[PDB]
């Protein structure tokens, strides 16, 4: 009658999301990500806690991947095809499209350039994706005879999902990454009144004004004849910038071009085009008029039209690295050299995750009886734990990496009630009337009938 | 398809009285009943009629004409209502 | 053909084809004396049939025949309550209560039959079925005793959410019919505002708004504090918390009801647009919601509350400026319209002004026209801002020449209401050299009329300096007075 | 418990399930076969249909026009609604919708009947039926005829009418086509759901949509209330179709299985009919004729466009243009492209690659298939004489198919090919009947036939089976084949229109939850099994019961 949770990954840190939940005798891992910034073989989570030279298929009944960010999904090919796991890997449909191409990109980064000796190949990336079972929104999939999981729209990236892990009467809701404010291409996070036993949520932390200022800067720089070189590093930020730009260019109706580069942002554009139901309300509603991800102004950059003169908008492949530094050096000391990091330099930052008030709202609206914090900074987690334990009067927890946290729960016994006794109790008392009956505690089932039904069926 | 824009002035019930007549150069005089959904009423005694009437005939050796006319119908016959307007039509062979 | 109905029902079959014959009969109108005859025949045939579906169809057909125009239903109520006396099927009982509700609604004047029907409803409210309780609550709401408020308040706490919604809608119908409600209703609806069902929450927030409008100045204590809060302020806080609901129609309902609470104190009004009790950040959350209907409803709530409170409009101003650039065109139309509505006396500073003038460049003609009427109704200091407005209007005229009449209306309203500020700008607009004889500008050039419409409307209310005009400007004044007399004044 | 039957159509049902304390409507089906009795609505006033001779009754000549011995009503085509007066539709709480074909007439229930409940359907059924409703309203309202004819719907006169008009049932309940604002108001109150999603209705029953395999988004429903389950099996396919395969495992151990939407004309292999369609199309366009395919904008048209895509390169018909004229044609193609998550594992493996899931999308970029909103706009400038046109309504009473048949019926080289089994082929051709066109009837119904449903019922083993009366009898076209009926170990339960079925599958044992405070206070006395005497106060909230210690 206990729920034991052990984050082997993030804990009181950012990156390498990996949380183990042992609810009601069934063990579920909640993400499997890699820690960027480490190169000393601490990228992948320490799976020696679960098994030391043992089979992970027996130990783990389910593996959940929240979204395609590498700190939540980057360690998946290693965990499957090197340590050994041939069980169900549950994942969202847009996540299952983006995850191979971001894993291959980091495989291209780590194997070619920056120190990967113990790593995964492309063949075992495909092998790991072959074990992935895709789930839809709000679909209750039965991994076991009694363990079921259900995905909720998280709105962090395309196909980011909040997972509720329910077995018996006990449920655990894990929210990998989410944002309670809608973006220009994504909706907001939504959860019903589940009232789970535990809410494992991220804890790491205006928008219209910032977007208007960025658009005004871009418009003022492009109306002066200069060219902007705004870079993008994440796929969600790139798609949001492209859709916000495209609706601005269509609204102002000026025809000077906007371009995006690389062979990966094009793949992201195609996958975002193929996953319209996982987008914002405007993109779904105005899809019948036109596909908003089929850009009529943002076109493919053949070296940014061979870096031709004139005012134009260019998207750089990284956020440094190649395919951006050549543009940065070729446009330094120009008329309008506006480069906006997340030789005029502007600073326009777009938040992809939720802030403190969004986490407060999610805890209030899901209404759990306990909250657990991962995926953030320790000081911010302490402040948010104080806010949780003060404003909503509900227990909060501070687990580090490898630090187990156990929670006592009170299961409710499912008992059948004979319909005659139930209708009799509906009859008298509706006008604190007691219900006196006999509990026939048979094998593997429970019946609670009247004394007459007890004696006639004794 | 032919789009019309009628400025109906002081029509009591344009929903069930105003009818569009298209008259081909031959004897065909097809009479079109507009739906009440596009009898716009921008003012008291003022009405706007925006229908996309549909025209078809077989091949012509030359673009002749077609005669578009509004009609008023009453409970048994119809009378001319608007100015006769000629539109050029050229059915080319397939 | 009432005897034909009698023969066909009692002669062909009992169980199944009688239902078909009743269904066929239900589709034709009956004259009032024949209504009385067929009502007597069907009520005689009610006791014969033991099939519940046939009796349900009988009850539905009685309810349909009671709604006929020329038939006075006062003579059939006693047999109706007699067949409710010994009816055991719950669906047939619910249909019979529907029939009785039709009887009561058709005869509003007779108080005795209304008291009899609400007595029947109070008798049958203890039924185990939710449908019977729902119909009895509807009966109490439609007739009442305008005791009934206490009973419906007791049934706010029923186990079935449908009965809870029926009770709230019944007492809302009681208020709408004219009955004045109590105050314990506020506590019960506040308890019910946190219901797990969407319809219960929507009905409860409607009831909270109604009881706030009935007793706005009532004083209620905080449950967790010694301080006392006005009732309208507390209900405003509750509806502001309901603005952050998980259901979007509940959010739309909460915003729409929040717009009608004009008696709220100013303190909570500055609270509801802040970003740092439960009313804090309600409109900030509502203006950035994913559903555009919620954003529209929050825009009209902002409009109503800023029309009520003049100090609220300054806080509404920058949020409307930020939300001019909105992804839905209807939302930005509504934002521009409400900005025009609440621009009665507040002045625009530089960044709000040139954000408006930046969104003037948009390709949509509808929001350009709406923003044109906003510029007609705007008040602005710092005459360089007026020069900036003129420059942006002139380049809009160059980019879109079809809007010349609207732009001329804008410049007429800008000159007529900012007269002293245009006055130092006149030598910069008319190219008046201090000593050189200037060439006569080309008339019928829409930029030049636009300048002159601004200048002449400024000169109407200020006769301080009309001598800054040259001779050809006076000739053009005569030409515009002859041609554009609805814009240029005398 | 009880089951009200508001529709007599097998593949267009409207069943109201009065189950415990919640009333569920299972689908709503607009019978468009009633429109066959009416004279077709053309885009232009055709000379042949206008001066058809009237039909006289010696007792109406302006109302009835006779074409080739068959009498047709000269009014707007009216639609046979589900019967909305047996049960008060303000008492129903939830409408569960399976197909977009079974979502028609939803504006009739949700607006005219005082229905204040909620509607559940999947994303693709709602979107595609929105498109189909849009083109239906457009087709009725392009060239508006009046509802002039009313005297023929009389009990004294319809007896005297000939057989196609006399056999029409519930004629007084027929209604004009709903308008677009009724469509918008009906579709505004639909709560969107996904496959295998639990929906709790007032804490009493639990409904989930299960994938059926017929159409993309099409779903079967199971209604669970504690220890009893009702399975609703609407139009489902066991063949290798584009949508997700049929979920047969979740239908198991159900007390009653309501099944509808079986195959019309079951004695037809759909693959053989696809082969016949492609062969006849190739034969016609090789002779210089024209192929007209009256079809819905979505559904079987995707399958036959896939097969025609695989066939044109083999047959060398790349020079033959394929025209798809529909007001919702572009929206249908785009909607088919983006609903990849609702397709089978073969189709949704294609979108893991940067590739469209349906192969008909490649026909646009190769310009083999051109789609237009209407005939008039730019199709009249891009029209080549030997061509294939997928257009119009398959009922042949409205849409662009009427104009195309009036254009092409005077030539024997042109052909019309019928792929939809919904409408009677002879009654569809009847108002056009003096035509030299060759008519090919190859229906591609991919729903469950009778051997498939026998295997399904042997696999599932429901305790009781509820089916329409037409499934117990042999089809009247055959009337002798004993294999063309539903046979089970219990002899089913048949229903007709406006019939109320009483299901004696109601049981005891409603589930309860006991808190651990009471669980410790109950001593497990040994009986051999165990016995315990409990005294508790019963707490009920949202139709869920709890036991509390006093
Ligand atoms: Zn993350
Ligand atoms: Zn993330």
């Amino acid at each position: 009658p206990e729920i034991r949770v052990t984050p082997l990954g993030a804990g009181q840190d950012v990156g390498r999301s990996c949380i183990l939940v042992s609810i009601a005798g069934k063990n579920v891992m909640l993400d499997c990500g890699m820690h960027m910034g480490f190169n000393d073989d601490r990228r992948f989570p320490d799976f020696s806690y679960i098994t030391q030279n043992g089979r992970l298929t027996d130990f783990l009944d389910c593996v959940i991947i929240s979204h395609f960010h590498l700190d939540h999904c980057g360690a998946l090919p290693y965990f499957s095809e090197m340590v050994g796991y041939d069980g169900p890997i549950y994942m969202t449909h847009p996540t299952q499209a983006i995850c191979p191409i971001l894993l291959e990109d980091y495989r291209k980064i780590a194997v070619d350039k920056k120190g990967e000796a113990n790593f995964f190949t492309s063949q075992m990336i495909k092998d790991c994706m072959k074990k992935v079972v895709a789930v839809h929104l709000h679909q209750t999939v039965q991994v076991d005879d009694e363990l079921e999981i259900k995905a909720y729209y998280a709105g962090h990236v395309l196909g980011a999902a909040m997972f509720q892990i329910k077995v018996g009467s006990e449920s655990v809701v894990y929210t990998g990454d989410y944002n309670m404010t809608p973006d220009r291409h994504l909706g907001a996070a939504w959860i019903d009144k589940c009232r789970p036993n535990l809410l494992i949520t991220e804890s790491t932390y205006s928008k219209r004004c910032r977007e208007r200022d960025f658009l005004k800067k871009v418009h003022e720089t492009v109306e002066r004849g200069g060219k902007v070189l705004i870079p993008v590093f994440a796929l969600g930020r790139a798609q949001e910038l492209c859709i916000l730009l495209e609706t601005f260019w269509e609204r102002m109706n000026l025809k000077v071009p906007i371009y995006f580069s690389t062979g990966l942002t094009e793949k992201a554009n195609h996958y975002y085009k193929l996953f319209i139901p996982w987008t914002n309300q405007k993109i779904r509603k105005t899809f019948v008029q036109r596909n908003m991800f089929e850009f009529k102004h943002i076109k493919a950059f053949d070296r940014a039209f061979a870096d031709n003169p004139g005012p134009m908008v260019v998207f750089a492949t990284p956020g440094h690295a190649g395919q951006s530094l050549q543009i940065f050096r070729k446009w330094a000391g120009n008329e309008k050299n506006m480069v906006i990091m997340p030789m005029q330099v502007e600073y326009m930052s777009f938040s992809a995750h939720a802030d403190a008030k969004g986490i407060m709202q999610l805890v209030g609206q899901a209404e759990p009886e306990s909250v657990l914090l991962v995926h953030g900074e320790a000081k911010k987690m302490e402040f948010l734990k104080q806010k949780i334990e003060q404003e909503l009067r509900v227990n909060c927890y501070m687990p580090a990496n490898g630090e187990t946290v156990t929670l006592p729960t009170s299961p409710s016994i499912p008992v059948g009630i004979s319909l005659g006794l139930l209708k009799r109790e509906m009859a008298q008392g509706l006008l604190p009337r007691l219900l006196h009956g006999t509990l026939i505690m048979k094998e593997s089932n429970f019946r609670l009938v009247s004394s007459e039904q007890a004696l006639k069926e004794l | 398809a032919l789009d019309v824009d009628a400025t109906l002035e002081h029509v009591q019930d344009p929903q069930n009285t105003v009818k569009v007549q298209v008259l081909y150069p031959d004897g065909q005089a097809q009479m079109i009943h507009p739906k009440p959904a596009d009898f716009r009423n921008p003012g008291p005694g003022r009405h706007r009629l925006i229908t996309q009437v549909y025209l078809s005939h077989t091949a012509w050796t030359e673009a002749c004409q077609v005669e578009v006319r509004l009609l008023l119908a009453y409970n048994e016959g119809t009378i001319p209502f608007s100015k006769p307007v000629k539109v050029y039509i050229m059915p080319k062979p397939a | 053909k009432s005897a034909a109905l009698h023969i066909d029902l009692c002669k062909a079959t009992s169980p199944a084809d009688a239902l078909q014959y009743l269904l066929q009969f239900a589709r034709k109108p009956v004259e009032a004396e024949s209504v009385e005859g067929v009502v007597r025949i069907l009520l005689e045939h009610y006791y014969k049939e033991n099939d519940p579906s046939v009796r349900l169809k009988i009850a539905s057909l009685l309810g349909l025949l009671s709604k006929t125009a020329g038939f006075s239903p006062d003579c059939i109520m006693d047999d109706a309550i007699n067949i409710l006396q010994n009816e055991k099927s719950h669906q047939v009982l619910a249909q019979l209560l529907d029939t009785l509700l039709a009887i009561g609604t058709k005869l509003p004047e007779n108080q005795a039959i209304q008291m009899r029907l609400v007595d029947v409803a109070c008798k049958h409210l203890t039924d185990t079925s939710h449908g019977v309780r729902n119909k009895c609550l509807q009966l109490l709401g439609n007739l009442g005793s305008l005791d009934v408020q206490k009973i419906i308040g007791d049934y706010f706490s029923d186990q079935d959410p449908r009965v809870r919604t029926a009770a709230i809608k019944a007492m809302l119908q009681l208020h709408e019919r004219g009955l004045k409600l109590h105050q314990t209703i506020y506590n019960q609806a506040c308890k019910l505002l946190s219901d797990d069902y969407e319809q219960v929450r929507s009905a409860a927030v409607q009831l909270i708004w109604v009881v706030s409008q009935l007793y706005p100045e009532s004083i209620v204590p905080i449950p967790s504090s010694n301080e006392e809060i006005r009732l309208v302020d507390d209900a405003f806080g509750k509806i502001c918390h309901m603005v952050s609901d998980g259901s979007w129609v509940v959010r739309v309902q909460a915003a729409k009801l929040l717009g009608s609470m004009e008696q709220v104190s100013s303190h909570f009004l500055e609270q509801t647009l802040d970003k740092k009790s439960g009313a804090c950040g309600a409109f900030v959350h509502g203006l950035e919601d994913e559903m555009y209907e919620v954003r529209i409803a929050a825009v009209e709530a902002l409009c109503m509350l800023a029309q009520s409170s003049p100090s609220f409009a300054e806080k509404c101003l920058d949020f409307l400026v930020d939300m001019f650039n909105d992804e839905i065109e209807e939302v930005r139309l509504q934002s521009i319209h409400t900005m025009r509505k609440i621009s009665n006396n507040i002045t625009l500073r530089e960044d709000q002004l040139d954000t408006v003038l930046a969104v003037l460049e948009d390709s949509s003609r509808d929001i350009r026209e709406a923003l044109h009427e906003l510029l007609c109704c705007t008040n602005v200091s710092t005459k360089e801002g007026i020069h900036l407005a003129l420059v942006e209007l002139l380049k809009n005229l160059t980019k879109y020449p079809t809007d010349r009449d609207s732009i001329w209306k804008c410049l007429k309203f800008l000159g007529s209401r900012h007269p002293t500020l245009v006055l130092p700008l006149v030598p910069e607009l008319l190219s008046t050299h201090p000593f050189f004889d200037t060439a006569e500008p080309d008339m019928d050039d829409p930029a030049y009329i636009a300048v002159l419409v601004l200048i002449f409307n400024a000169a109407k209310t200020c006769p301080t300096m009309p001598a800054l005009f040259s001779d050809h400007t006076f000739r053009h004044y005569a030409y515009l007075r002859d041609s554009l007399s609805h814009l240029v004044p005398a | 418990m009880k089951l009200y039957c508001l529709s007599g159509h097998p593949t267009l049902p409207c069943n109201v399930l009065k189950f415990k304390s919640t009333t569920i409507m299972l689908d709503c089906g607009l019978d468009m076969t009633s429109t066959l009795n009416f004279l077709p609505l053309p885009l232009v006033q055709s000379p042949r249909l206008s001066n058809l001779p009237g039909w006289s009754l010696k007792d109406l000549d302006k109302e009835l026009k006779e074409c080739s011995g068959h009498v047709f009503v000269d009014s707007v085509p009216e639609f046979c609604l589900p019967e909305t007066e047996l049960i008060d539709l303000s008492t129903v709480d939830v409408i569960l919708i399976s197909n977009y074909h079974c979502m028609m007439a939803l504006p009739y229930i949700t607006e005219h009947t005082g229905f204040t409940g909620t509607v559940y359907a999947t994303e693709p059924t709602v979107q595609i039926g929105r498109l189909l409703m849009e083109e239906l309203v457009n087709f009725i309202e392009r060239v508006p005829k009046a509802q002039s004819a009313s005297l023929w719907k009389n009990k004294d006169i319809q007896r005297l009418l000939p057989s196609p008009l006399k056999d029409a049932v519930e004629v007084s309940t027929w209604r004009r086509c709903y308008t677009m604002q009724e469509v918008n108001s009906a579709l505004s109150k639909i709560q969107l759901v996904g496959y295998s999603q639990k929906i709790e209705l007032f804490g009493a029953v639990q409904v989930t949509p299960l994938s059926s395999g017929y159409a993309l988004g099409s779903s079967n429903w199971i209604i669970q209330s504690h220890y009893e389950k009702v399975s609703y099996v609407s139009g489902s396919s066991l063949l290798t179709t584009h949508p997700q395969p049929m979920d047969q495992a979740s239908l198991k151990n159900s007390d009653v299985l309501v099944l509808t939407g079986l195959t019309q004309i079951p004695t037809a292999n759909p693959d053989g009919m696809v082969g016949e369609f492609c062969s006849n199309l190739a034969l016609t366009v090789r002779n210089g004729g024209n192929v007209l395919v009256p079809c819905y904008p979505s559904g079987v048209i995707y399958d036959l466009l896939e097969c025609l895509y695989q066939y044109i390169d083999s047959a060398g018909l790349s020079s033959v243009p394929l025209y798809f004229i529909s007001p919702v044609a572009n929206s249908s193609l785009e909607f088919s492209q983006i609903f990849a998550e609702w397709l089978c594992h073969n189709k949704q493996s294609k979108v893991y690659l940067p590739e469209p899931p349906f192969p008909h999308a490649e026909l646009i970029q190769t310009n083999k298939l051109k789609h237009y909103p209407s005939i008039h706009g730019d199709f009249s400038n891009d029209f080549r004489q030997p061509c294939v046109v997928f257009t119009g309504h398959p009922s042949l009473r409205f849409g662009d198919v009427v104009h195309f048949m009036e254009l092409w019926g005077k030539s024997s080289l042109n052909t019309v090919i019928f792929t939809e089994p919904d409408f009677s082929y002879l009654e569809a051709l009847a108002p056009y009947q003096p035509l030299a066109m060759k008519c090919i009837y190859c229906p591609i119904d991919t729903r469950l036939n009778f051997i498939q449903v026998s295997k399904l019922l042997k696999e599932v083993q429901p305790l009781h089976v509820v089916c329409p009366e037409q499934y117990t009898q042999p089809p009247p076209a055959q009337s002798h084949r004993m294999d063309l009926m539903i046979d089970c170990q219990p002899p089913a339960m048949s229903y007709r229109r406006a019939e109320v079925l009483a299901l004696p599958f109601k049981r005891r044992y409603e589930k309860i939850e006991i808190m651990p405070e009471l669980a410790d206070s109950l001593v497990p006395m040994e009986i051999k099994i165990s016995l315990a005497t409990v005294s508790a106060v019963l707490h009920t909230k949202d139709n869920k019961h709890l036991l509390q210690p006093p």
